[PDB]
């Protein structure tokens, strides 16, 4: 431990205490621009909702695949993660909850399906030799219904109820900044009409059961939408609490290292003095 | 017009780490960023070349009062030199009146005549 090696220590983290901080007040603005949008779906869930609880409690559909039926019999899976890296626990917590929920419902690996939004979280599963169904790796901080449409489509045309019959979508939840909670929820079929209101009466004039097989598409992109959202307001508080711990902990460490440098620079100086007094009466 | 330009530099000088992403808020940080890229670029300067105070206080005010937020970081140097030349040929009333009395002009002669010079600029 030189002086001047703790010099360059102490200047390091001043810059490197410097950069969190700032990524901290990026993520900051990432999580308010974010939580507007996660915001302001509610009222297209709510519609959603509205339009379908008088309908499979109003026996509109007899036994649409989607209205509590099982399709072609294969089970999948729903998974999202963070894609830009340092957050902390967001993708290691839901990695893990899964493979553990995995690990009990599924019956061999090489057999189910995954669907994984994040490349960084997705090398845990590739690693972990899964079959890729969907993948998204780049996609905007405040992404848009418009910009999820094309991945809904996708997911609507392959994965359809001809294909696929379950899914469990795995995700961090915005509970708290301190913490963003993991949660297991299956997406089809749907299991309960849960009602908003009293029964509104429509007119189904149109058709009576054919509007079911496009209401229910409807249903779950939206709630693919919904845990989208989730995941990223998750992702920003994860980034919130890591940035902080990080510059925290830069500063402890400064306080110390500065300590340590004073202690060196005294006794160099009083050694010094100290030959140079011995020599000189030495003669 | 000294204060202003020192709390320009102070703010810029604190968010130096911001440049390397355009993920800044736009409003108020790369405000402070473009601000700061083009105080800094007026205040190189070349050697054995001094400047009277009049053109010091010139350039200096036209930067602090925002008219350069328009011109390229990277033609602000001819800029400066064309705007020196420019007050050489019609600025030396202005010149003369802070000479001999070490204030500041009128502040809306002051505008037209930089209104005029980049006007007869060309960005390149």
């Amino acid at each position: 431990a030189s002086l001047r090696d703790i010099k360059t220590r102490i200047n390091a983290t001043k810059k490197t205490s410097q950069i969190t901080k700032a990524m901290e007040m990026v993520s900051t603005s990432k999580l308010n621009r974010a939580e507007q949008n996660a915001k302001s779906f509610v009222p297209y869930m709510e519609k959603i909702q509205e339009v379908v609880a008088n309908v499979a409690l109003g026996a509109g559909g007899a036994s649409h695949p989607m209205l509590v039926s099982r399709p072609v019999k294969k089970t999948g899976y729903l998974v999202i993660t963070s894609d830009r890296g340092l957050a902390g626990a967001y993708n290691s917590n839901v990695l893990r909850l899964v493979y553990q929920t995995i690990q009990k419902r599924h019956a061999s690996p090489d057999e189910y399906a995954i669907i994984v939004i994040g490349r960084v979280g997705l090398s845990f599963f590739r690693k972990r030799n899964m079959p890729v169904i969907l993948d998204i790796t780049r996609l905007p901080d405040q992404p848009s219904f418009a910009d999820i449409k094309e991945i809904a489509r996708k997911t609507v045309g392959l994965f359809a109820d001809g294909t696929f019959d379950e899914l469990y979508m795995y995700y961090n939840h915005y509970v708290s900044a301190i913490q963003q909670e993991v949660t297991e929820r299956k997406l089809l079929p749907l299991t309960d009409l849960a009602e908003n209101k009293q029964r509104t009466v429509y007119e189904f004039e149109p058709s009576q059961e054919e509007i079911l097989d496009v209401l229910l598409p409807q249903y779950a992109e939206s709630l693919i939408y919904g845990a989208l959202l989730d995941a990223k307001a998750s992702e920003h508080a994860a980034r919130m609490t890591a940035m902080k711990n990080a510059t925290d902990n830069a500063n402890e460490l400064i306080r110390t290292l500065t300590l340590s440098y004073n202690r060196a620079r005294q006794a160099a100086i009083t050694q010094e003095i100290t030959e140079i007094v011995a020599g000189a009466n030495a003669l | 017009v000294a204060g202003t330009l020192r709390l320009d530099l102070a703010a810029y000088r604190e968010l130096e780490a911001f440049a390397q992403f355009g993920s800044d808020l736009d409003k108020a940080t790369q405000a402070k960023l473009a601000r700061g890229a083009r105080t800094v670029e007026v205040l190189k300067q070349d050697l054995h070349q001094p400047i009277p105070v009049e053109k010091q206080v010139l350039i200096i005010y036209a930067l602090t009062r925002g008219f350069l937020d328009d011109i390229p970081v990277e033609d602000v140097r001819r800029f400066e030199k064309e705007f020196y030349l420019f007050l050489d040929q019609n600025g030396q009333h202005l010149l003369e009146h802070i000479r001999t009395t070490k204030d500041l002009p009128n502040e809306d002669d002051l505008n037209k005549a930089i209104e005029a010079f980049k006007k007869t600029f060309v960005v390149s």
